[PDB]
Parts: C-alpha cells; structure tokens; sequence
C-alpha cells in the first residue's frame, strides 16, 4: 500500500498549491 | 475517501478545493 502512500504524497502537494493561504486538513481516510 | 476518490481516478484542481479549509 505503498501505492496510496505514493498517491497521497502527490495529493498533499496539489492541496498545498490549491488551498493556498487557507490550508487544508489531510485525512488519509474518512 | 480522499484517497479512494483521488487515487483511483484523477481529481481536478476543482474537486481538490473541497478538502481546503
Ligand atoms: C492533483 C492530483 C494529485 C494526485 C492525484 C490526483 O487524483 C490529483
């Protein structure tokens, strides 16, 4: 499950650029 | 489900804005 692991690394990075000054919370679930 | 939503199929910047604060 290195695959989801690889994928959330790129997702938090897209989130960092999309949320900007607002932030985001990163839940690997829900 | 961020993962299930975005790791199984590609997410657009626009769906991505929803996990912002
Ligand atoms: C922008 C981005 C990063 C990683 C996975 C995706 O579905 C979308």
């Amino acid at each position: 499950f290195v695959n989801q692991h690889l994928c959330g690394s790129h997702l938090v990075e897209a989130l960092y650029l999309v949320c900007g000054e607002r932030g985001f919370f990163y839940t690997p679930k829900a | 489900g961020i993962v299930e939503q975005c790791c199984t199929s590609i997410c657009s910047l626009y769906q991505l804005e929803n996990y912002c604060n």
